[PDB]
């Protein structure tokens, strides 16, 4: 089982520029290796096989290097279209194997994200549940913390986070942030604050609301 | 079929260890059997073997002295005594099964076709 | 009149296993334990017999097949097994009686940049029957617009290269190959 | 013009069984090697089964004795039987034709496998509403889609005519076994007295339609 280790993970350019993808494998594959690129919601695509050799109306700005253990994948000159997620594949020896993945991601000038918060719905607390939200929107980069704020006391471990792909047009990234709390808990204090840190923010943000108001 | 190590794990410079590859499936009398180790981050090497014929080769320098490689066809298994042990010789430990020529032995992993899937070996210092 | 297994083995150059060698062997005495009492051969397994007892054993004739195949794949020359080399190259029968022997030829059959003179089958409908040889070259059609003899789209030459290197991993390393198919006319000593 | 559709992926529980198939047009299924191939959700690639031209078959050893690859050359069909399916071999599974067992130069478009015990359950929608205080002359509103099971919801915003703006999020696996999501838009404040906003969400695998209409409080 050749195990394929890619890298990096992450990847951060713009158009016009070069991308480098690195693949290394746990034993030799050979030439015994291939490229594939998947955007969101969609499959694979084979762009190289044999370490070097394009597929079918592969565009000659993508090309394989490489061989025995150490493999690169280059885009010379990116394109909008150029950036989702590329695997390795060797068929060296069976079982054949993926690498993990290296996602391409447009890099764009420092976006602070605008706030919001959501208190639950009062037909959902009819149901006996409260569910907090709090909206990070049209920011980057993607690492931003949010931390939730109850009456003061920090609250860990009841709220889930979830992140758009990158927008295709302005290239930003949305977080949604919610809490989940029982009614009996919900009821039990006033204050709910989300709180934002990000790079583009000088100093945290924090949206609240009161209980009942 | 399927081969088990045993017999490693942590262990003090100087200490020793004695492995053992149970065979399970066929029996080992027209098998050389072989002993490698993977060091952190490489591939795998060949530590030594024994062959159909009994008779030893240790592909180590560092190791000649120390280990004794062995074999029970009765009870199918096989074994290396490790001696002197060192911190070079932390490694997963992993043995393999071939049917050759009665003298045959072979330094080479993928020139086994029965392969076990490993045992850690650590030592301290 | 001694069988002329140095012929076979000793062979300056092997076949490509597609287009496998047999070898007849007939009205000769045979030494079989100068072959498996060695250390030459990685491989060496006996179907329907024992190694330890081949000289002492009388046969109607002998075939000596040979071929060269990488050394993953030498273990598809069994009976029962499957893969590329098995369906569509060398197909040993389930009631095999003979030995298999394979030794590394990385020394003899390893070009730097590549050998590409020894091939296999990729590509074929059906598989083989046992002891069936395929050395037709015509254009595999694998969709409905016939080949008309030219590679493209669908349409596949049926054969592949090794491309063996001194530099692969072992495992892609050239593997020599002899499998012996057991009134008489073969006897040992 | 290669063409590939998987079809059949849907909710079972641990053990029982499900058979995928793959429409095929652009080749002769019967004289192609061809594969499935995994993707577990917010992970990579893990070949499953692959049947030569020749008809032999071979398989992973995590799915060895519970998988069977088949084909139709008459319907053009290949299919993966799936026996005593586990929580772990829930993926989105990829039909792929394979060039010579060494690379897939054409793949479909997936179908969604989700092994698990838990049942089908529509979602409830619940408003987000515009707070009275937004910030910048844009206010943000959405819908909470909770509770349901299995994947995949749609959610649109005034059936299709407002797309400016429309975070609909990727979904959460809960505690419970649930997904739960959320659809936010930003409009002009201006627009809120105005404007009426609601979303329309549909869950197949439950047969719910929900049509909220979002306002402030
Ligand atoms: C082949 O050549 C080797 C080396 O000279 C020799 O020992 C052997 O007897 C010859 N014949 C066979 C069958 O190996």
């Amino acid at each position: 089982e050749i195990v394929l280790t890619q890298s990096p993970g992450t990847l951060s350019l713009s158009p016009g520029e070069r991308a480098t993808l690195s693949c290394r494998a746990s034993q030799s594959v050979s030439s015994y290796l291939a490229w594939y690129q998947q955007k969101p919601g969609q499959a694979p695509r084979l762009l190289i096989y044999g370490a070097s050799s394009r597929a079918t109306g592969i565009p000659d700005r993508f090309s394989g290097s490489g061989s025995g253990t150490d493999f690169t994948l280059t885009i010379s000159r990116l394109e909008p279209e150029d950036f989702a997620v590329y695997y390795c594949q060797q068929y060296g020896s069976s079982p054949r194997t993926f690498g993990q993945g290296t996602k391409l991601e447009i890099k764009r000038t420092v976006a602070a994200p605008s706030v919001f918060i959501f208190p639950p719905s009062d037909e959902q607390l009819k149901s006996g549940t409260a569910s907090v939200v709090c909206l990070l929107n049209n920011f980057y980069p993607r690492e931003a913390k949010v931390q939730w704020k109850v009456d003061n006391a920090l609250q860990s471990g009841n709220s889930q986070e979830s992140v758009t792909e990158q927008d295709s047009k302005d290239s930003t990234y949305s977080l949604s942030s919610t809490l989940t709390l029982s009614k009996a808990d919900y009821e039990k204090h006033k204050v709910y604050a989300c709180e934002v840190t990000h790079q583009g923010l000088s100093s945290p943000v924090t949206k609240s609301f009161n209980r009942g108001e | 079929v399927q081969l088990v190590e045993s017999g490693g794990g942590l262990v003090q410079p100087g200490g020793s260890l004695r492995l053992s590859c149970a065979a399970s499936g066929f029996t080992l009398d027209y098998y050389a059997i072989g002993w490698f180790r993977q060091a952190p981050g490489k591939e795998r090497e060949g530590v030594s073997c024994i062959s159909s014929s009994g008779d030893s080769t240790h592909y180590v320098d560092s190791v000649k002295g120390r280990f004794t490689i062995s074999r029970d066809n009765a009870k199918n298994t096989v074994y290396l005594q490790m001696n002197s042990l060192k911190p070079e010789d932390t490694a997963v430990y992993y043995c393999a099964a071939q049917s050759g020529s009665y003298y045959w032995c072979g330094s080479d992993w993928h020139e086994y076709d029965y392969r076990g899937q490993g045992t850690q070996v650590t030592v301290s210092s | 009149n001694l069988c002329p297994f140095g012929e076979v083995f000793n062979a300056t150059r092997f076949a490509s296993v597609y287009a496998w060698n047999r070898k007849r062997i007939s009205n000769c005495v045979a030494d079989y334990s100068v072959l498996y009492n060695s250390a030459s051969f990685s491989t060496f397994k006996c179907y329907g017999v024992s190694p330890t007892k081949l000289n002492d054993l009388c046969f109607t004739n002998v075939y000596a097949d040979s071929f060269v195949i990488r050394g993953d794949e030498v273990r598809q020359i069994a009976p029962g097994q499957t893969g590329k080399i098995a369906d569509y190259n060398y197909k040993l029968p389930d009631d095999f009686t003979g030995c298999v022997i394979a030794w590394n030829s990385n020394n003899l059959d390893s070009k730097v940049g590549g050998n590409y003179n020894y091939l296999y089958r990729l590509f074929r409908k059906s598989n083989l029957k046992p002891f069936e040889r395929d050395i037709s070259t015509e254009i595999y059609q694998a969709g409905s617009t016939p080949c008309n003899g030219v590679e493209g789209f669908n349409c596949y030459f049926p054969l592949q290269s090794y491309g063996f290197q001194p530099t692969n991993g072992v495992g892609y390393q050239p593997y020599r190959v002899v499998v012996l198919s057991f009134p008489a006319t073969v006897c040992g000593p | 013009q290669v063409q590939l559709v998987e079809s059949g992926g849907g909710l079972i529980q641990p053990g029982g069984s499900l058979r995928l198939s793959c429409a095929a047009s652009g080749f002769t299924v019967s004289s192609n090697y061809m594969s499935w191939v995994r993707q577990a959700p917010g992970k990579g690639l893990e070949w499953v089964s692959v049947i030569y031209s020749g008809g032999s078959t071979f398989y992973a050893d995590s799915v060895k004795g519970r998988f069977t690859i088949s084909r139709d050359n008459s319907k053009s069909t290949l299919y993966l039987q799936m026996n005593s399916l586990r929580v772990e071999d829930t993926a989105v599974y990829y039909c792929a034709r394979d060039f010579g067992d060494f690379y897939f130069d054409y793949w479909g478009q997936g179908t969604l496998v989700t092994v698990s015990s838990a049942s089908t359950k529509g979602p409830s929608v619940f408003p987000l509403a515009p707070s009275s205080k937004t910030s910048g002359g844009t206010a943000a509103l959405g819908c909470l889609v909770k509770d349901y099971f299995p994947e995949p919801v749609t959610v649109s915003w005034n059936s299709g005519a407002l797309t400016s703006g429309v975070h609909t999020f990727p979904a959460v696996l809960q505690s419970s076994g649930l997904y739960s999501l959320s659809s936010v838009v930003t409009v002009p404040s201006s627009s809120l007295g105005t404007q009426t906003y609601i979303c329309n969400v549909n869950h197949k695998p439950s047969n719910t339609k929900v049509d909220k209409k979002v306002e402030p409080k």
